[PDB]
């Protein structure tokens, strides 16, 4: 009963924090695909420092 | 962290100019970095990774982990990674288990990376080096009161072959804490059984929630467990200088990874040293090891117990040698008090903690450490000489100091040094054992101790 | 001056504990030594008496 | 008893002065020629693998 | 500028490297690592990155400095920290903002930043100027003052310009020399290389002596300014009360501490005890950090720069000697200097000598040994100075097997002896007088007969006691204590009081923190004194444990030797010596 009652408690705890992480990924996906879209679509073209 | 967000391109080169044991040489290399991962992609698809030993004109000499088997020249991609070793360090390391080269083996997902950090590490500047000032409490009563651990010293168990020091460090990993914290554990060429040991002990007994165990098994690649050291140390030195928490680093198996040393020295055409180890095998332990210790601006500290193994029980040996060298004490396990079935086998007479004096004092820990210990050194030395003396002229004839230093060896062996695995004796409880232990003596018997202490606490 | 035993690892280890076993005996012996002398002192004030 | 304890103690010193002038010198001689034939057994094993 | 070939560990082979000399420092990389040139096979040049050698691609730049590993002499020297290499730990840190030290760190050994004071010498333009010629003055500290600025050693010529008095900078020009042309400009600093010694005009035999402040050192065991001493430096034995009293108490005007590898935590300690040191000086207290320089090298820096710690350190003495000041060189953990030439060594592939040590270590500490000794300056005006060099064995303690340390005690002349069993016995600065030795008393017989003349007489005189002494414990060992003589006796309660109160020093104490010279020569007359009134009693033929009844005040008298504060010093001391020697006699006679 208490191994259940704890876990229960444990998930509780991990569903206040599952739910704000799914707010703050749906807050901040947009921002955070559009930085990643711009550094994939523009390349640094400069040759190697050595050469 | 700005520059992370940057598109770096890897050049896969299908030239492999040849395999030689555990080295692949390639070339046409553009330009290789010394020391830089690479991708090996056999011909199977199996993908194996690599770092380069050695660099020349438009040629690498890769050396793969995992071997060179099924290694084709015609057809095995190679796809240099432009960047050294590293490790995505972040607060959630504290309770994953780790591979030998950094990937998580645990059922968990890839460690949010807070930040790459280079595995090698800098030198510690000595001007901002402190020096350790309190204790790391162990739940080891003997050590805990006879060889107490200071906050960023460096002092090695010192085991043969079989003795149990990994069920030591296992213990010292459960109990260990302040007298925050987050031990930082590294198994280097560990049986499995032992790994397994290591990973339930500290899964159920929820060590874990504080620990960032690096498993590298007896079997896992000779240069994963070169790494792993450096992998260990590293996240010690982020937790405890970028995160202000005590760290407590506990190695094991350094006779393993003087092991290792040899493999990848004798894989390039370095000639071997004194027993076959290196001559910069000092170096590389100095490092090792001085990545531990306090700093001046940060409030955080990183302890190290190597959890040496002798090869022969020999203290001339190299590793053991050097060893003690660059540490600052040695924590002795005897095959004698093994085989007499005494758990921790760890022997005090030759066992010392060099800095001592900082962990046992008023403040911190009890203001009679350092005298109990003392005087129990001293009653444990009279204890084995009048044991040594028994059979030689007869129990009768012992001195009255004698025969009462017999049974505070035997009351001393067997329930102080004694201790249960999973009991935890804090250093508190530990003194007030030591102290009914050396309540059997007269009070004038107790040479060492100061009389104040000895009206205190008698 | 030295005993004429062939150099090898386990003869330096097999001499090393054959040191070590010489210098507690020395110790050991000594002890019964100093002993048995007290004793003997003792025996001798006994005597004359 | 005096006697057998005369007996006893000469033969006792006897043994001690012997270990302590004779075994405990031969025996770190000893030590320290194996020592020596070991690291000049080493030097060699070292010479012929720089060659 | 050359490019890297290749990269196996830490030797890297630069190509297009003409115009290259052999252990030559370059800037390898783009990071601008540092590592001195081994071998040169053409174009390719070997080198030995000092940093990790990691990340460094081909084709990386490697600059060319010209010159050998170079010590930053000048200003400014002073109460800084630096490493074997001499990168200012202090300042690296206050650049980096990081307790680490960042790979190529090119942060300047002597700070640029700092205005000195400077004061022309007598040298005007047009005055041909030499080698060590002493050619202005710069206000550094308090304890020392006018840092006489020297022209380099190989430095010669007519001079064309000089700085007018005022303050200046490292960076900025100072004089102008033309030799055959001006191609010569000297600012207030100048670099030398390590392993060459500097040169003098004539090293002189080393006739003063280093007065320790401690009454074994200072008596016993004596050693000579510019002489080289030997310590076991052994943890738990006293080498750092040893270190504390050179450093503070010592005749020499500054000290150069080189930790050439010791370990981290013990570097903490010795950087954390040194600031808060402080030398009571004619003005008022001021810090020892003053006069001392702290070559801090923990096991964790570069090989390189713990194999070049005590070069670095003894480079740093032999300039401050070339000042006319006397220099004492602390070299804690020669042995660990060793081990990180050995490991040099074998990076490099030569074949061991012994156990493992190259073929040059013998040669290499005797020249290293014979840096020091007292010696007139190069150039004009004739000042003199000294080194000493005072060496901690090894860990190994005054172990034979080790050939680091059977090398220093063959070279150095004098050994202090700490033992563990006496400081474990609570025996304080816990020196081994039955194993401790001085070469030097033969060369300070000359100074003893100029100053005190019987000093060598009545410490030849303690050294027959004490070898009396432990005859008679022996002695008393092996059979009754009272089956020893009436003289036997008299000399175990004389050597038994010398051990109590003349050897046995309380350095935190403040009355016998520093015994003088004159103190501790009228404690050993005194003592010497008591021992022959008591001699002389027995012959009397009175006895013994009757005399010691009469003499128990005689003997705490004489005890008291120690609690006389040497504050008041010279006659206000020496007078009441001179009662107490009075006493010693009138209550014997009696």
């Amino acid at each position: 009963g208490g191994v259940g009652e704890l876990e229960k408690k444990a998930e509780a705890g991990v569903q206040g924090e599952l739910a704000e992480i799914k707010k703050i990924a749906e807050k901040k996906k947009d921002d955070v695909v559009k930085i990643l879209i711009e550094t994939v679509i523009k390349p640094s073209a400069e040759v190697h420092i050595n050469a | 962290v700005e520059q992370g967000f940057n598109v770096k391109p890897r050049l896969n080169y299908n030239t492999v100019s040849g395999v030689n044991g555990p080295l692949v040489i390639l070339e046409k290399v553009k330009f290789p970095r010394y020391n830089e991962i690479v991708n090996l992609t056999l011909p199977d698809g199996t993908v194996r990774q690599g770092q380069v030993l050695e660099i020349r004109g438009d040629r690498a000499i890769v050396q793969v982990f995992e071997g060179t088997s099924g290694i084709d020249v015609k057809k095995t991609t190679v796809e240099f990674t432009g960047e050294s070793l590293r490790i995505p360090v972040s607060e959630d390391m504290l309770g994953r288990i780790f591979d030998g080269s950094g990937r998580p083996i645990d059922n968990g997902p890839k460690v949010f990376a807070e930040d790459y950090l280079d595995i090698n590490g800098s030198p510690i500047n000595p001007y901002a080096r402190i020096y350790p000032e309190e204790m790391i409490s162990t739940g080891v009563s003997a050590i805990d009161t006879m060889n107490s651990i200071a906050r960023g010293q460096k002092i090695p168990i010192f085991s043969a072959s079989g003795l149990p020091h990994n069920e030591i460090a296992a213990q010292i990993c459960r109990q260990a804490g302040l007298v925050n914290f987050s031990i930082v554990f590294a198994a280097m060429g560990v049986n499995l059984e032992t790994a397994r040991f290591f990973k339930q002990d500290f899964e159920e007994n929820g060590s874990l929630e504080r620990t960032s165990l690096f498993l590298n098994l007896a079997n896992d690649p000779t240069i994963e467990r070169i790494i792993t050291p450096r992998l260990a140390l590293t996240t010690a030195e982020y937790l405890a200088y970028q995160t202000e928490r005590h760290v407590l680093t506990i190695l094991t198996d350094m006779s393993s990874y003087a092991d290792a040393l040899r493999e990848v020295s004798a894989a390039r055409e370095e000639v071997p040293g004194r027993r076959g180890y290196p001559g910069y095998m000092y170096t590389d332990l100095s490092t090792i090891y001085e990545r531990a210790g306090r700093v001046e601006g940060r409030n955080g500290s990183i302890t190290q117990i190597p959890i040496l193994t002798m090869p022969n029980d020999d203290i001339t040996h190299p590793i053991p040698d050097l060893t003690g060298y660059i540490t600052e004490g040695q924590i002795f396990v005897d095959r004698q008090l093994h085989n007499k079935g005494i758990y921790p086998p760890i022997n005090v007479l030759p066992s010392l903690s060099r800095l001592m004096k900082s962990a046992i004092g008023e403040g911190m820990t009890r203001k009679d450490h350092g005298d109990v210990s003392n005087q129990l050194y001293a009653k444990y030395a009279i204890g084995k000489d009048a044991a040594a003396m028994k059979a030689v002229v007869g129990e009768e004839a012992l001195s009255i100091e004698d025969k009462l230093s017999l049974e505070f060896l035997e009351k001393f062996e067997k329930t102080f040094i004694t201790q249960g695995a999973y009991e935890d004796r804090t250093v508190f409880e530990s003194l007030d054992q030591a102290w009914s232990l050396l309540r059997i003596y007269p009070k004038e018997m107790l040479n060492r101790i100061s009389p104040k202490i000895l009206d205190e606490f008698y | 001056n030295r005993e004429q035993v062939f150099p090898t690892r386990m003869t330096l280890g097999l001499m090393k504990t054959k040191l070590k076993g010489a210098n507690q005996g020395y110790s050991l012996l000594k002890r019964k030594s100093e002993a048995l002398t007290k004793r003997f002192r003792d025996i001798t004030k006994r005597i004359d008496d | 008893a005096f006697i057998i304890l005369d007996e006893v103690i000469k033969v006792t010193n006897r043994r001690v002065n012997a270990i302590e002038h004779v075994i405990i010198p031969r025996t770190e001689n000893t030590i320290a020629y194996i020592n020596s034939e070991l690291d000049e057994l080493d030097r060699e094993e070292f010479y012929r693998l720089k060659k | 500028y050359g490019a890297i070939y290749s990269v196996s560990g830490p030797v890297v082979i630069a190509e297009n490297m003409i115009g290259c000399a052999m252990y030559e420092l370059v800037k390898v990389g783009h990071d601008n690592l540092v590592g001195e040139v081994i071998r040169i096979d053409g174009d390719k040049a070997t080198i030995q990155v000092y940093e990790e050698t990691a990340g460094l691609t081909v084709g990386d730049p490697v600059l060319r400095t010209g010159k050998p590993l170079s010590v930053e002499l000048g200003p400014g020297l002073m109460e800084t920290i630096y490493d074997g290499i001499q990168r200012p730990l202090k300042a690296i840190k206050e650049e980096s903002q990081s307790i680490y030290i960042p790979r190529g760190i090119d942060t300047p050994a002597l700070d640029r930043t700092i205005k000195w004071q400077f004061t022309p010498g007598k040298f005007q333009v047009g005055d041909h100027i030499s080698g060590g010629d002493i050619y202005g003055s710069v206000f550094e500290n308090s304890l020392i003052s006018s840092h006489k600025i020297l022209l380099p050693p190989r430095s010669r010529g007519t001079i064309t310009w000089i700085a007018p008095a005022g303050e200046y900078t490292l960076d900025e020009k100072i004089l102008e020399v033309e030799f055959d042309g001006k191609k010569s400009d000297f600012t207030l600093y100048h670099t030398w290389p390590v392993r060459v010694p500097r040169p003098v005009t004539e090293k002189l035999s080393a006739d003063y002596p280093l007065l320790t402040g401690q009454r074994v050192l200072d008596a016993l065991f004596p050693c000579v300014q510019g002489g080289t001493t030997c310590i076991p430096g052994a943890f738990g034995c006293g080498k750092t009360v040893i270190s504390q009293s050179l450093s503070k108490y010592s005749n020499s005007d500054a000290i150069i501490y080189v930790g050439c590898g010791e370990r981290g935590n013990e570097m903490a300690e010795v950087l954390m005890e040194f600031p808060e040191l402080y030398t009571e000086m004619s003005g008022t207290k001021e810090p020892i950090m003053k006069r001392t320089t702290l070559v801090a090298n923990t096991s964790n820096m570069p090989v390189a720069a713990r194999e070049a710690s005590i070069y670095t350190g003894i480079t740093l003495a032999e300039y401050f000697r070339d000042q006319g000041k006397n220099v004492s060189m602390i070299a804690d953990s020669s042995s660990r200097w060793a081990e990180a030439l050995r490991e040099i060594s074998g990076r490099l592939g030569e074949m061991p000598a012994d156990q493992g040590f190259p073929a040059y270590l013998g040669a290499k500490l005797a020249s290293f040994y014979e840096r020091a000794g007292k010696a007139v300056a190069l150039g004009s005006p004739d000042r003199t100075g000294s080194v000493s060099i005072v060496a901690a064995v090894s860990p190994a303690g005054g172990d034979f097997s080790d050939p680091v340390t059977t090398a220093t005690l063959g070279i150095t002349q004098v050994f202090w002896g700490l033992d563990k069993k006496l400081a474990q016995r609570k025996h304080f600065p816990s020196i081994n007088t039955s194993v401790s030795y001085s070469k030097y008393t033969n060369v300070l017989n000359k100074f003893y007969d100029s100053n005190y003349p019987e000093f060598p007489v009545l410490r030849d005189r303690m050294k027959e006691i004490l070898s009396n002494a432990e005859e008679l414990e022996q002695v008393v060992q092996l059979v009754g204590k009272s089956a020893l003589s009436d003289s036997d006796k008299i000399t175990l309660d004389v050597a038994t009081l010398i051990k109590e109160d003349f050897l046995q020093q309380n350095g935190y104490s403040t009355y016998d923190a520093f015994c003088p010279i004159w103190k501790t020569f009228d404690m050993m007359r005194a003592f010497i004194s008591y021992h022959d009134e008591a001699q002389k009693a027995v012959a009397n033929g009175a006895n013994w444990s009757k005399l010691a009844d009469s003499t128990g005040d005689v003997k705490h008298a004489v005890s008291s030797s120690k609690f006389f504060e040497p504050s008041r010093g010279e006659k206000e001391v020496h007078g009441e010596f001179e009662k107490l020697l009075s006493t010693m006699q009138e209550r014997f006679a009696e």
